RNA sequence: GCUACCUAAGAACAGCUAAAAGAGCACACCCGUCUAUGUAGCAAAAUAGUGGGAAGAUUUAUAGGUAGAGGCGACAAACCUA
RNA sequence: CUCGAUGUUGGAUCAGGACAUCCCGAUGGUGCAGCCGCUAUUAAAGGUUCGUUUGUUCAACGAUUAAAGUCCUACGUGAUCUGAGUUCAGACCGGAGUAAUCCAGGUCGGUUUCUAUCUACUUUCAAAUUCCUCCCUGUACGAAAGGACAAGAGAAAUAAGGCCUACUUCACAAAGCGCCUUCCCCCGUAAAUGAUAUCAUCUCAACUUAGUAUUAUACCCACACCCACCCAAGAACAGGGUUUGU
């Protein structure tokens, strides 16, 4: 069973009834619109009514390196290099302009949040834009892609190497010095881990959200 | 997201902007009353110690839904009246620009790709 | 800044006389049915609850000499035994901590 | 003379059939008001140029966005109306005012937390204590009987509504969050003056200005937003969708009302007068109401074409 | 500004406070009942109360031991938490601890709490009773009850 | 018994580079560049970080000598018991 | 007046006021065709940019703007800050002097304390300004060149007040770099009718019109459950909730 990631609400004290009723909008644009299983590291190609475009309609294709928001306004992140020119597009799930979404290629990675590929070396985050589909098997384990990417020379946009990003997708061996490593180990903070009362479970929020579906495809 | 004193790419293929420079081309003037500069907007830099306008076509600075952002600040030069420096532009460049052919029809007619 | 005027006994009686300074009666204090001391409604009874911790000490040093040192906590439950009993069927398997003591009345069996 | 509450004498027994009996009484006076129409209603005057009705009580859920055909994005506040009924009619002479007043209230509180005098009100009127109380200046044909309920479809899609709540309470704030001031410099020298106010007057005048900006209490007051158009109602749950943000936290009470501003005058011939009688209604509403120009959620993908 | 802020800031810093919990709750679990000041004993409860899960886990899930390893800073408590506090509650989804304002701390004066762990060995707590239900008003109340149940069959 | 200079006889100076050194890097140690803090202060001159030097015209313990019309001074009108 | 001390430039911060108006509004005249200007009357609600060198106030220069206003407020404001300059003790240069020392000169360096007793003040709750684009229109105007006004439509910036759906810093939440809302006027003159003075005359004549707000409306409004607990409420106090008091 795989819950897309907008529909487990963050630990607050909303409403719950706001949740039910923004549940019932996602569910009836899924309806219209096919949103598939994807995650962060995946290829997919996004096909959208732009006003401007030629032919009103725009293409793009790039790898998923962010999945960020809940409800309606859910969004994800495509990433590519086109003509040398890194690009990134941030698209809304549910905005009712997404003709098409199209999982070229499904694949999970060792990290998820990609976003560390910006400083990485351009053939990482390189993509043909007429790759054609890989077929997926049923009811197969989802691939885990352990690819680990080779950095830039430092600076890097954000301190990757750092214990809180908990990065593992990267050569740090090749990139930085065995006293670089122990001076980011100084930000380590072993007892998060183990804070029982920071853990946020949603198993039974998960199962209720389950039940909300099944009935609305039976209707 | 391009304000005084950045450094932009020219995108475009003009000599002025490809031509080897101890400088790095910078903004010095953003034609906005805000003096913050997005995509569509015109820009004065200082470019091999020389003024000229150009128009920004892409920035690092996240923007509205749906909007391509790019992981450089890339710029093209134009004349006063808006006319192309260059002749191509290979860089893609945002199809939002579009919406102002009606002045920007020139440059537009030189870019090859769009995003 | 320093006091440019002496303050006169008059205004500082109105300041330190004023009734937010004042102590406020208390109307949640009642007397313990148990044992006629005075107690607050949403606290324990100070008597009472000394009295518990009188015996809580007695039956801890009582576990420490089962024990015989450090790092040395049982896996089985524990039973408080007062002298004139024997354990229980329940009480199987359990340490038996003895007291050398009747059993207090408000330490009821179980 | 010593404080009590609602159990604080009640046995371990009592307290669970206190807490049923009362919550049913409640559920049962709310469900007796159910048909306004039925029980000697008020004359129905119909709308004329000039009228002012009355508003509702709404609880703030949340913030959800919503996109038009023409492809733009707009964020909307949901407002639920949770028992909201007519509490008190004040005439034109009584008000001191010139117009008279029709008292609203919304959201049911516990009988155990309110003062004697406000249980005895409601215990006459027939309803269960209400949070927040709010008085509506209306005109003389717009009155409706103490007691009625008030629903979401009170509003149409397209009306434009002022939103008064209370301000998120930010406590004790200096003068950069509270007045935007720009403070100063880091470095340079400064000796522990970063987030400051600076100088407060001139010295001529000897004195500080009334009304001068200071440190102080910042927000917890209340504060009225205006001209906010209404996209989407939910008649089943009694939702209204409201354009933009409103003032106020998540879960709090906001007055609704219809938009005062000079370019939203007389637009209410269309809108229910003197307020919407689902039972009186002769065919049921929609589950949702939509304005002309809302995506619905079911609706195809847009194509510009 | 402290809206929706449910940790409080006590000892040193973040790592501190999980230590100073750290050591009431290893007491607690040795000595099944403490007492300490009221605020420190009410952020420790929650901790308390989510050690029992792990230990329901039982000793042969990794996690679980990770975690009890960690908060119990006394090895022998180990198996204690897993073969004797953890089969205690066997029967019971929460609970497991009451906490009791005491009288204030002598020295002092800081507000005092104790806290225990449900069905252990020790003298019982006076713990406060409610009203008998053969006072004057909860016989009127078992009346009206009575009363009312008679007229429902009917 | 502070400090300036001197006398007698003592003590300390890791590691690395160069291997020649009033040489470099850099501890102990000596000094006091810049900023903040502190300003009845921990302190009648300090704290934190950052800095100069660190085998030498170096630093340093002990005892002794030079005394106010004076002493001493790599002259700052320095220093000679806040 | 003050030397038993009223701290001395420029800057930062925050600004109060005048109008002798820089911009925006309304009018008269023009050697005002139009577009731009010049001059005068009325108008102080609102606004009045960012940089290179210089300690600078100024000034010069670059790029802008509807405009980059003039002044007063102890040349506003160091018990709020800054110390580049000036203005102690060290030093150098030129010059003066026999020298000690000196210079409206230049140059490098050089300790900015204060725990607030009193006065005053700490939500003047809510009507907003401006530019640009399109259109009008290549129209009025004019030989041509050039080239509007009013009406209407849209899109922005700033200001004020809020908010967290997304984005972003972040993660039970607080924020901006994000989003949402923002509504009246203002008097200078231009004209009719019509006497003193039987024409005429806009009238400190009686009078009529442009021409005006009792600034509108909005917000707030019931209050011995309250020991205790919780909180989007909060320094304390107060406030909301507990029908969530094992
Ligand atoms: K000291
Ligand atoms: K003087
Ligand atoms: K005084
Ligand atoms: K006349
Ligand atoms: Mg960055
Ligand atoms: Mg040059
Ligand atoms: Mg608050
Ligand atoms: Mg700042
Ligand atoms: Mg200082
Ligand atoms: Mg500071
Ligand atoms: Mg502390
Ligand atoms: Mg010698
Ligand atoms: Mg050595
Ligand atoms: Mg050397
Ligand atoms: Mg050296
Ligand atoms: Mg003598
Ligand atoms: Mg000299
Ligand atoms: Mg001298
Ligand atoms: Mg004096
Ligand atoms: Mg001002
Ligand atoms: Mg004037
Ligand atoms: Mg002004
Ligand atoms: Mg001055
Ligand atoms: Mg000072
Ligand atoms: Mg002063
Ligand atoms: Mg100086
Ligand atoms: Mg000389
Ligand atoms: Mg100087
Ligand atoms: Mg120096
Ligand atoms: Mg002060
Ligand atoms: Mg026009
Ligand atoms: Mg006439
Ligand atoms: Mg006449
Ligand atoms: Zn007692």
């Amino acid at each position: 069973r795989f819950l897309s990631p907008e529909f487990i609400p963050r630990r607050g004290r909303t409403d719950p009834l706001k949740f039910q009723i923004e549940r019932k909008d996602m569910l009836e644009r899924r309806k219209v619109l096919h949103i598939p299983e994807f995650y962060v590291g995946s290829i997919l190609r996004v096909t959208t009514a732009d006003p401007y475009a030629s032919g009103k309609i725009s293409q793009f294709l790039g790898i998923c390196i962010q999945r960020s928001g809940r409800g309606l306004g859910a969004t994800f992140i495509l990433r590519n290099v086109i003509e040398g020119q890194g690009v990134e597009i941030c698209f809304e799930l549910y905005n009712p302009r997404v003709q098409e979404i199209q999982v070229v290629k499904l694949e999970k990675r060792l990290d998820d949040s990609l976003l560390y590929l910006r400083d990485a070396l351009p053939e990482y985050s390189t993509f043909d834009v007429n790759m054609k589909p890989v077929v997926q098997e049923p009811n197969q384990k989802v691939p885990v892609n352990e690819l680990k990417v080779k950095m830039k020379p430092k600076p890097w946009s954000k301190r990757w190497e750092r214990p809180n990003f908990n990065i593992k997708g990267i050569r740090f061996d090749l990139c930085l010095t065995e006293q670089q490593m122990k001076e980011a180990q100084k930000w380590n903070q072993p007892w998060l881990e183990f804070d029982m009362m920071r853990e946020y479970d949603t198993s039974k929020i998960e199962a209720a959200i389950w039940k909300e579906i099944e009935a609305s495809k039976r209707s | 997201a391009i304000q005084k004193m950045t450094r932009v790419r020219v995108v475009d293929n003009s000599a002025l902007g490809n031509s080897p420079y101890h400088r790095a081309p910078r903004c010095i003037h953003v034609y906005k009353k805000n003096g913050v500069g997005k995509v569509g907007d015109q820009i004065l830099l200082a470019i091999k110690g020389q003024k000229k306008k150009a128009l920004i076509v892409g920035h690092c600075m996240p923007g509205p839904r749906m909007t391509p952002r790019f992981d450089s600040n890339n710029v093209v030069l134009i004349e006063d009246n808006g006319n192309p420096v260059g002749t191509r532009i290979k860089t893609p460049i945002p199809t939002s620009l579009r919406k102002r052919e009606g002045e920007y029809s020139k440059v537009l007619a030189i870019a090859q790709n769009f995003v | 800044a320093a006091p440019k005027n002496r303050r006169t006994i008059e205004v500082n009686r109105c300041r330190r006389r004023n009734p937010q300074k004042l102590i406020k009666v208390k109307n949640n204090i009642d007397v313990c049915p148990e044992c006629g001391h005075l107690k607050q409604k949403h606290v324990l009874c100070a008597y009472c609850y000394e009295k518990v911790c009188k015996e809580t000490a007695e039956i801890r040093r009582q576990i420490g000499k089962q024990e015989g040192g450090p790092f040395k906590a049982p896996t089985i439950e524990t039973v408080v035994l007062y002298t004139g009993e024997t354990p229980s069927e329940q009480d199987q398997g359990k340490r038996i901590i003895e007291r050398d003591r009747k059993r207090p009345s408000w330490f009821t069996q179980n | 003379k010593s404080g009590t509450w609602w159990d604080e004498h009640l046995s371990e027994e009592n307290v669970p059939f206190i807490k049923q009996l009362v919550s049913d009484e409640d559920k049962a006076q709310l469900a007796s008001k159910l048909c306004p129409l039925k029980d000697e209603p008020w004359p129905i005057h119909p709308w004329e140029p000039g009228s002012f009705r009355v508003g509702l009580i709404a609880l703030k859920l949340g913030m959800m966005p919503l996109w038009t055909k023409d492809g733009q994005k707009h964020v909307v506040t949901l407002l639920q109306v949770q028992d909201c009924h007519v509490l008190k009619y004040t005439s034109k002479e009584n008000c001191n005012g010139k117009m008279a007043t029709l008292s609203v209230g919304g959201k049911t509180v516990s009988r155990f937390r309110k003062a004697t005098s406000i249980l005895e009100f409601y215990r006459e009127l027939g309803l269960p204590p209400k949070q927040t109380v709010k008085i509506f200046n209306i005109t003389d044909n717009a009155a409706i009987k103490p007691g009625t309920p008030l629903y979401a479809a009170h509003f149409r899609p397209g009306q434009y509504v002022d939103v008064t709540a209370k301000t998120i309470g930010k406590g004790f704030q200096g003068v950069m969050k509270r007045w935007g001031f720009k403070g100063q410099p880091a470095t340079h020298g400064q000796t522990k003056t970063h987030r400051r106010p600076g100088a407060v007057a001139t010295g001529d005048i000897g004195r500080v200005w009334p009304g001068t900006k200071m440190p102080g209490k910042m927000g917890n007051i209340y504060r009225t937003e205006y001209g906010l158009k209404v996209w989407r109602i939910n008649t089943k749950h009694n939702i209204i969708y409201v354009n933009g943000s409103v003032p106020g936290h998540k879960n709090c009470l906001v007055k609704v009302k219809d938009s005062k501003l000079p370019a939203y005058k007389d637009l209410g011939k269309n809108l229910p007068f003197p307020t919407y009688f689902p039972d009186g209604d002769e065919e049921e509403l929609p589950e949702d109401l939509y304005d002309e120009n809302v995506c619905q959620p079911g609706a195809p993908s847009i194509t510009f074409a | 500004i402290s809206h929706g802020r449910v940790f409080r800031r006590m000892g040193l810093g973040p790592e501190s406070r999980i230590h100073l919990l750290r050591n009431l709750l290893t007491g607690l679990v040795r000595h099944e009942r403490i007492e300490a000041p009221w605020a420190r004993v009410d952020e420790m409860r929650g901790y308390a109360e989510k050690l029992i899960d792990y230990g329901k886990l039982g000793d042969t899930n990794e996690r679980a031991m990770r975690m009890a390893d960690f908060w119990l800073t006394e090895k022998d408590l180990i198996p204690k938490l897993f073969q004797v506090l953890a089969p205690r509650y066997k029967d019971q989804t929460g609970g497991y601890t009451r906490m009791l304002q005491i009288p204030n701390r002598s020295l002092d004066r800081a507000k005092m709490a104790v806290i225990e762990y449900k069905g252990n060995c020790l003298p019982p707590l006076p713990l406060p009773r409610r009203d008998s239900h053969l006072t004057l008003l909860n016989q009127l109340l078992q009346g009206l009850r009575q009363d009312l149940r008679q007229s429902q069959e009917a």
